């Protein structure tokens, strides 16, 4: 059950370098790609992710792409820059400048065929391909606008597997332009008909838990991509390692999506801890179940008591007790019952894997679809309606051929999405 | 002799048969290796045991079984257990990519790529019977595989073997163990399609197996394992008149005669005793008298209801070990009188009892104790039909909302089936309604 | 803290049990429909006992015995006292009683015109036959008809029939707990035995009446008035007859309905009907399984529900009841 | 309480015991049913293809 992964522009390419030095200290493979782990776990389903090549050599099933080789040359020269194969770097040279249109429509055009071409090789070596996952940010041109591109193309020759989404969305506390809202609602409204599954990845959150939580005065995207990484080496915990579950992308879709359009998950971690200080006491089951759970473990900055989990994914990692997580689980749900909507009997599911993550004995990664995520749309929507009743900024798109119409029908498209949230909210 | 041929299907199914075709070679002192010094009758016999395992002409027993999983993890720890002699590699059926939990990709899609190839290999094992009675087919109600390939699978079986038997063996959706959030669905869509091609049916609901296991056993989280060996010893006893000399239970037609008067109403309850931990050292054994009480207690039944407050059709009484009639029938008399146990006036109120001396057989460093006596109780009650209510109901609260439907409809299924389905069910428990009060 | 659904609105005694429970600051109430309940205050009617005791972390109790109907049915009733080796066909403390359908009474009957004896009888009331049998066909259900005490206790002044209505309270280990309160329902008109049809003073029920306020007197009055009048007193005369009515019914279907060894737990509020006659003996009339209380009992009565059904099972951070002992 | 037909063997003995007396499809319908699923998920996908044409 191969995953082919692919990082496009400069934050789904920084996201995605932390991700495979993560999981790949926690396969135990070093940045040559030879594998110098203890247990056997850490190989049993390292194919998920790792193409193994003659010497056995183990090589990410990787993509990467850019529009722009500045930060891909930073991978390249990165610790495990060398694990990636090096056929594997599609990149032009002109940039997208901050712009969907750029990376949908002109530049991103014309290098997407050989970024597919990349991709046809990659799957062709699976025995049985579950899908794909993209790191990518909504706000930028390339991640945005080629990235959407490439997963509408991908649906198209592949129209039978997962596609699976990181989408990092913008916000004004970690802002690089005036034009994130409206590279962020052309991209939404790509993902609500195109991905079976997205990890809404919000910078506002990140920037939210390293500030307050994490007593960081200035955060850097070092701290949020620490932040990201643990997330995604969390969520991704099933599918890398064995279980009484059999994980794979599409009964994680089945179980968490009751309706196509609403596939929009809000991640959270436990314990939040910032990048190079380490503390010495392991949580106990019952404070993971806690932090997991409380509002600031989440990394979509939206109110879960402002909405209701229509499903849940709970992933606890180290030696702890089954029994005692089965316990915390259940009280979580029937003190806390009237979040849940009554009418998805038993949506809370939970796993735990003996494998822990770099650095701590205990954590728990949270995955939910929960109708609060509407909050992270209207939060787009105003910032965008705001720019656009005025048509500020648009020649940047127009002149890349773009119509005012589209932007009419992707604003809609996510005003409609927010309205289909609301409904199952009151249900 | 008559054959029966054991068709395992999806996690749950094969999982469950490797426990059975484990404890089978206990009882039978049937070797890894298929090699069994007992039968003198080499490469050949039409003794009891028979009934279950051909021989080859160097004198190998290999189990009359067909596995099946359209994904090769679990069926892949068959082919290199410990057991891996026994079958031969044509009864282990593998596909590449399983049913994702999803009813109608186990039928529609998947499944229509693989019925001809399945059947193919229950065909090769048909034509080395003699006199084949029939089927027993295990699976679970809540995979994208046990419910939707089975389903599949009881239709052609039923076309392709008009005339004999087949009896399910069905692993009811627990919350505490489950895999999916849409094995209501499943549930509820595999027994409509299966209805109609089912003769009898053993539903173990895993609750009730996982709340034996932490009570009896004192086991604190009990795995897939712990539940198998529970439920192997159960199928054990339900199966022993099959394989063993005998006058009860003898072909699998004889299941329906003594079980099931309307064809419908097919789910015998089944509730066994004693369940007494391995590690428990002092272990007062327990009386013929106590060990039939207990079979009255919904704390050990294969599923928990409440029989007092439904109808008996039919009751049969299956013992292993020191046990004579005599013990039985005084057992009986003063069980009649401190119970309720009401039958439907159109049927005796009474017991068929089989007894089999050898005493069970436990798989050494497993987690159940050797006994002197057990009993197993089959008995077609109302009350089970609590069951199909909890499941319909579920079922109801997510369809009313059509959560998760899309993903039958994308696999070429009809909402239409879904509310057929539930139709069907609604008639079933209108007829357990009507016998029962 | 706890959390209980209401499944019953038309419930008087519950709805002061749910009141009491949220200001214990202990309890939450749920949806109806949510199944994460520890307590479960249920409709009268197809209860859905079959979905209790299957959610995983969750002690559940409900205020119901499934089979419980079986004492609470003017004819199940009488079937279960008639075919009940535990209550025999002569309890001496039931009305001779029979279940005739609209579509071995008659025995019975004719033996009255033998000696001309009593031949009231009730459904309402009548004195020949043919007379109430039409009635049980022109209404179109199942009725029961039972003798009718022809000599009832008269309270004076006033000449007036009356009947008792106990309070009984049965927890999830089966212990049987009698409210020490009763009440007595009068009937304000001066009971007399030549004009049925005018069941006013016949009919000692709290609506059908549309010396003691709301024709109801307590325990109190009435044991004053026993000893005064008869010399005696209200335990000795009539308490230890409905003790033992009350412990010999519950033990009955005991084995029918306890939740001893089940996945859920059940206790039930019951109401039992008595009738005194004029030598101090004790009838049982009905038994009411959703009874309501006195408007004085109200306060303490319910308190005592969540004192001993429910903190039982589920407790917080001398007594009302006589424990009848079996 | 009566006791009825024992049969006794080497294995163990069975018996009845009273207390009181009393008071398809075929293979091308199937092959249909199959074949119009198949066609309904090929639909779907045309219908896809079609909008990503577009
Ligand atoms: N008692 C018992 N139940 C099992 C076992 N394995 C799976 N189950 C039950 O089966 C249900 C899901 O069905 P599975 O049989 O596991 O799925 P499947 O048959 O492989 O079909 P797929 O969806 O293709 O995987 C779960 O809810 C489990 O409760 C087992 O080994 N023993
Ligand atoms: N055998 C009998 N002899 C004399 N009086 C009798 C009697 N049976 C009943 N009665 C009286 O006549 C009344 C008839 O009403 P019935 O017993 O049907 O009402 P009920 O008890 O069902 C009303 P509730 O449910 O509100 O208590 C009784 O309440 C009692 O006062
Ligand atoms: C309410 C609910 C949620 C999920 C499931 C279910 N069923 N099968 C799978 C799942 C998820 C999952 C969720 C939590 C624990 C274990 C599995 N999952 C998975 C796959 C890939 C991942 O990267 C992470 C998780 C599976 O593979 C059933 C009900
Ligand atoms: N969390 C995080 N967000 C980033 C990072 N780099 C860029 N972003 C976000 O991505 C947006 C810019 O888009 P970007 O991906 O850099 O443009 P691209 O090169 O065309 O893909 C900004 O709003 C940033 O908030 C990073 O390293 N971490
Ligand atoms: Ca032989
Ligand atoms: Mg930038
Ligand atoms: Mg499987």
């Amino acid at each position: 059950r191969e995953i082919v992964h692919i990082q496009a522009g400069q934050c789904g390419n920084q996201i995605g370098a932390k991700f495979w030095e993560v999981i790949s200290d926690e396969h135990g493979i070093d940045p040559t790609g030879s594998y110098h782990g203890d247990s056997d776990l850490q190989l049993e389903r390292i194919n998920v992710y790792y193409n193994e090549a003659t010497g056995n050599k183990y090589v990410p099933r990787a993509i990467l792409v850019d529009l722009e080789p500045g930060t891909m040359d930073s991978v390249r020269s990165g610790p495990f820059g060398q694990i990636f194969r090096p056929d594997n770097f599609v990149f032009g040279q002109s940039g997208a400048g901050n712009n969907w249109a750029k990376g949908h429509y002109t530049e991103g055009a014309e290098l997407v065929d050989s970024v597919l071409d990349v991709v046809r090789k990659e799957s062709e070596s699976c025995d049985c391909l579950q899908g794909f996952q993209l790191t990518h940010s909504l706000g930028g041109g390339t991640g945005s606008g080629m990235g959407t591109l490439l997963i509408s193309k991908i649906r198209e020759e592949y129209p039978d597997r997962i596609m699976n989404t990181f989408s990092v969305m913008p916000s004004p506390k970690v802002s690089d332009t005036v034009v994130e809202p409206y590279n962020a609602t052309l991209s939404v409204h790509q993902l609500v008909e195109n991905t079976d599954e997205t990890y809404c990845i919000d910078n506002e959150a990140l920037y939210d838990i390293c500030f307050r939580t994490l007593k960081l005065t200035t955060p850097t995207y070092g701290d949020l991509n620490h932040l990201v990484s643990a997330t995604m080496s969390g969520v991704t915990t099933c599918l890398r390692f064995p279980g009484q579950l059999n994980a794979d992308l599409r009964k994680l879709a089945v179980n968490m999506v009751p309706f196509p359009r609403l596939h929009f998950f809000m991640p959270g971690f436990a314990p939040l801890t910032s990048r190079g200080s380490q503390q010495y006491r392991a949580l106990t089951v019952p404070e993971l179940t806690q932090q997991m759970f409380d509002s600031k473990n989440m990394m979509a900055a939206c109110d879960p008591r402002h909405g209701r989990y229509l499903t849940v994914a709970a992933i606890f990692r180290g030696r702890m007790s089954m029994k005692e997580v089965d316990e915390q689980m259940l009280n979580v749900q029937n003190k806390n019952s009237s979040y849940f909507v009554e009418w998805i009997p038993n949506n809370v599911k939970t796993a735990v894997c003996d494998i822990p993550p770099r650095g701590l004995k205990m954590s728990a990664t949270f995955i939910g679809n929960s109708t609060a995520i509407q909050e992270l749309f209207k939060r787009i929507s105003e910032q965008f309606t705001a720019m656009f009743r005025r048509k500020a900024f648009l020649h940047w798109y127009t002149g890349e051929g773009m119509d005012e119409m589209e932007f009419t029908e992707a604003e809609s498209n996510m005003n409609d999405l927010v309205s289909e949230y609301q409904q199952y909210q009151d249900a | 002799m008559r054959e029966c041929i054991s068709i395992h299907v999806g996690q749950a199914g094969v999982q469950i048969g490797n426990a059975c075709w484990e404890l089978y070679c206990l009882e039978h002192g049937i070797q890894p290796d298929g090699q069994m010094p007992s039968d003198k009758t080499i490469g050949g016999g039409d003794d009891s045991f028979n009934t279950f395992f051909s021989e080859t002409g160097a004198g190998k027993h290999v189990p009359r079984a067909v596995f099946v999983d359209l994904e090769p993890t679990v069926i892949d720890e068959v082919r290199t257990g410990t057991y891996r002699q026994l079958f031969h590699p044509e009864q282990l059926i593998t596909g590449k990519e399983d049913a994702a939990n999803n009813y109608a990709r186990g039928h529609y899609t998947i499944g229509k790529e693989i019925i001809d190839l399945v059947l193919d290999r229950i065909r090769k094992l048909a034509d080395q019977c003699t006199g084949l009675q029939g089927f027993l087919v295990f699976h679970s109600f809540g995979g994208g595989t046990g419910s939707g390939f089975t389903s599949l699978l009881m239709e052609r079986l039923s076309v392709d073997y008009g005339k004999k038997s087949k009896l399910e063996f069905s692993i009811y959706p627990a919350p505490q163990v489950s895999t999916a959030v849409v094995e209501p669905y499943n549930s509820i869509l595999t027994t409509h399609t299966t209805l109609e091609h089912s003769d009898c049916a053993f539903m173990v609901d895993n609750e009730a197996i996982y709340d034996i296991c932490r009570r009896n056993l004192d086991i604190e989280r009990p795995t897939y394992t712990n539940l198998n060996r529970l439920i192997s010893q159960i199928v054990s006893s339900i199966t022993a008149s099959l394989r063993f000399d005998g006058a009860l239970n003898v072909d699998l037609t004889e299941f329906q005669t003594n079980l099931v008067p309307y064809p419908r109403i097919h789910f015998p309850l089944a509730t066994y005793a004693p369940v007494i931990s391995a590690e428990k050292a002092y272990h007062e054994q327990l009386s013929v008298a106590e060990i039939t009480n207990a079979c009255f207690e919904p704390a050990n039944q294969m599923v928990k209801c409440d029989p007092r407050h439904g109808k008996y059709m039919a009751c049969c009484l299956l013992y292993r070990g020191d046990v004579v009639p005599k013990d039985v029938n005084a057992a009986i008399a003063t069980i009649k009188t401190k119970r309720s146990i009401q039958f439907v006036d159109w049927c005796p109120t009474g017991f068929k009892v089989g007894i089999n001396y050898q005493p069970p057989t436990v798989v050494p460093g497993g987690d159940l104790a050797k006994v002197q006596r057990a009993v197993c109780m089959l008995s077609n009650t109302t009350a089970i039909a609590e069951a199909w209510a909890r499941l319909d109901h579920k079922f109801d609260l997510m369809y009313a909302k059509r959560a998760f439907v899309h993903w039958y409809v994308g696999e070429g299924m009809e909402e239409g089936e879904f509310s057929e389905a539930r139709e069907d069910m609604a008639a079933l428990e209108k007829d357990y309604e009507e016998v029962g009060v | 803290m706890y959390t209980f659904v209401v499944r019953d609105e038309n419930s008087s005694v519950y709805a002061e049990v749910s009141r009491l429970l949220l200001a214990t600051g202990q309890w939450k109430r749920l949806r109806k429909d949510n199944p994460r309940f520890n307590l479960m205050l249920g409709e009268r009617n197809r209860l859905p006992f079959g979905r209790l005791g299957h959610e995983p972390g969750l002690v559940q109790l409900v205020n119901y015995y499934r089979g419980a109907d079986k004492l609470c049915r003017k004819a199940s009733l009488v079937k279960l006292i008639k075919t009940s080796p535990e209550l025999s066909e002569s309890c001496t403390w039931f009305p001779e009683s029979y279940v005739i359908y609209p579509t071995v009474f008659l025995a019975a009957y004719n033996r009255r015109r033998e000696g001309r004896e009593g031949n009231v009888w009730i459904a309402l009331i009548s004195s020949e036959a043919s007379e109430l049998l039409d009635f049980i066909d022109e209404q179109g259900q199942v009725h029961v008809i039972q003798k009718y005490l022809e000599k009832p206790l008269l309270l004076e002044p006033g000449h007036r029939k009356f009947d008792i209505r106990s309070w009984v309270l049965v927890d999830h280990l089966y212990n049987i707990y009698l409210y020490r309160e009763g009440v007595l329902r009068t009937s304000s008109e001066p009971y007399n035995s030549a004009n049925f049809q005018d069941k006013t003073c016949h009919l000692t029920n709290h609506c059908i009446q549309k010396y003691e306020e709301g024709n109801e007197m307590f325990f109190e009055e009435f044991n004053q008035y026993l000893m005064d009048a008869l010399n005696t007193t209200l335990e000795n005369s009539i308490l230890l007859q409905i003790k033992h009515i009350i412990r010999s019914c519950l033990m009955c279907i005991e084995p029918a309905i306890s939740t001893k060894h089940l996945h859920y737990q059940s206790f039930q509020l019951f109401g039992f009907d008595f009738m005194v006659d004029e030598e101090l003996k004790v009838w049982l009339i009905e038994v009411n399984g959703a009874p309501a209380c006195a408007q004085k009992l109200y306060a303490e009565l319910c308190q005592g529900i969540v004192d001993v059904a429910i903190s039982s099972v589920f407790p917080l951070a001398t007594s009302i009841f006589i424990k009848l002992h079996h | 309480m009566e006791v009825i037909e024992l049969n006794k063997c080497t294995s163990g003995q069975s018996f009845e015991v009273i207390l009181k007396p009393p008071s398809d499809p075929s293979l091308e319908e199937i092959q249909k049913k199959l074949e119009a699923a198949e066609e309904r998920r090929k639909y779907q996908e045309a219908e896809l293809l079609k909008h990503l044409a577009e």
